[PDB]
């Protein structure tokens, strides 16, 4: 309970600063039409990425990898805010995402840079982590479906007995 | 009838040579933190069983860890600007994370250390006959270790002048189904190079290539919770029969 959350509770959705953020980040996109304008928005979530990877990696702890009995916990001496702190900017990246696959409604299959940022590879922690978000922001998902809880920081994904690759 | 057909010019291939010929293994463990693909960790095991294996079926078998994107492609070019002439057959290994791509010819693709990818369909035609002239009417094997993509497989319930083409005699063997994650154990290994290894053990010297990844998919097939199936894009056009003292 301290380490993760099964359901989204007022903390998780976006501050005003990350709402904003959103909001231009989204218009830029759209309205934008060469690689060569894309630039600043790629610069923005890569430079946001390798922050929010840095974020997980202070927060949170892998404890007994490569086993059945993997845990996830908070490092020490860090509060329930740095977590949800977490989420919040986990939150911006998964509807960031949705309003892109919006935007490319038509030509859905552009192999456009920003939007593979959002698409990690399917052995790595970020993935683990948008799987989980999606799955409690769009209702179960369905992909398995067992009575096992989903964690909004999924942390135990792919670090443990069988793994990807 | 079963030491018959191995000797014989139209029904399979001839590897009277000593050695056979080059085995590259392309070994992806340790990736950059940038990409964020995890480390493949049991796959040093996976290596080192194939590494023995290839010198047992008699080829010049070389390692090369940890390779970048590029690294990779000039490590297979160099491989196929050799002179294969004195050489009877070609082997490809590559153990890495893969994923799904945008294909014409042949699926999937393989990343590096770098965390780029190069795709299955860039790495077979290095050795075709325009490319590599030295291997004209040669088998030539890819044993592809990596995932067909990012999908989980849970499965259904089961009660218990001469006339030669310039891409033939290719061979593509897939650890997965293309579109399907390989699994792997820490500890033991890759599910499809641990099975591999072991049929590759009891049934090299009786049979075939084709008959050998025939039970390394009916053995991969029965693991796990998650599910895995094997197979190969066979091109060739006689029986590979491996060779062995």
């Amino acid at each position: 309970t301290p380490e993760s959350v099964s359901e989204l509770n007022h903390n998780h959705f976006l501050s005003p600063e990350l709402q904003d953020k959103l909001d231009v980040m989204v218009s830029i996109y759209s309205c934008a039409r060469n690689n060569n304008e894309l630039e600043e928005i790629f610069q923005e979530l890569s430079a946001f990425v390798s922050g929010l990877m840095d974020k997980r990696n202070s927060v949170f702890e892998v404890r007994n990898e490569n086993t059945d009995e993997v845990v996830g916990a908070l490092r020490a001496g860090m509060t329930i805010e740095d977590r949800d702190s977490y989420i919040r900017d986990l939150f911006f990246l998964h509807s960031l995402k949705v309003k892109i696959e919006e935007s490319r409604q038509g030509k859905e299959d552009s192999k456009c840079k920003v939007y593979n940022l959002l698409c990690p590879h399917h052995s790595s922690e970020l993935y683990g982590d948008l799987r989980a978000m999606k799955c409690l922001v769009e209702g179960c998902s369905d992909d398995f479906n067992p009575f096992d809880i989903i964690r909004v920081p999924d942390l135990t994904y792919n670090k443990g007995s069988l793994q990807c690759g | 009838a079963l030491e018959s057909l191995r000797g014989n010019a139209d029904l399979a291939y001839i590897l009277s040579m000593e050695p056979c010929g080059h085995c590259l293994i392309i070994n992806n463990v340790n990736f950059c933190r940038e990409s964020g693909l995890r480390t493949r960790t049991g796959s040093n095991i996976d290596c080192e069983k194939l590494r023995r294996r290839f010198s047992s079926l008699h080829f010049m078998v070389e390692v090369k860890g940890d390779l970048t994107a590029k690294k990779m492609v000039l490590a297979l070019l160099e491989l196929a600007r050799q002179d294969h002439g004195a050489l009877d057959c070609c082997v490809v290994v590559i153990l890495s994370h893969g994923c799904q791509a945008s294909h014409l010819q042949f699926p999937g693709a393989v990343y590096g250390t770098d965390g780029c990818p190069v795709s299955v369909e860039k790495i077979v035609n290095i050795f075709n006959g325009t490319s590599c002239p030295s291997l004209g009417g040669k088998p030539k094997l890819f044993f592809i270790q990596a995932c067909g993509g990012e999908q989980k497989d849970h499965g259904f319930e089961v009660a218990s002048i001469s006339s030669l083409p310039t891409p033939s005699d290719i061979f593509v063997s897939y650890s997965t189904f293309p579109g399907f994650v390989s699994w792997r154990d820490p500890k033991s290994g890759s599910w499809y190079v641990e099975t591999l290894d072991d049929i590759f053990e009891q049934w090299a010297h009786s049979e075939d290539l084709q008959s050998l990844l025939l039970r390394v998919a009916n053995a991969v097939s029965v693991k796990g919770i998650y599910k895995q199936m094997p197979g190969c894009f066979n091109f060739l056009r006689k029986k590979l029969f491996f060779k062995t003292s």
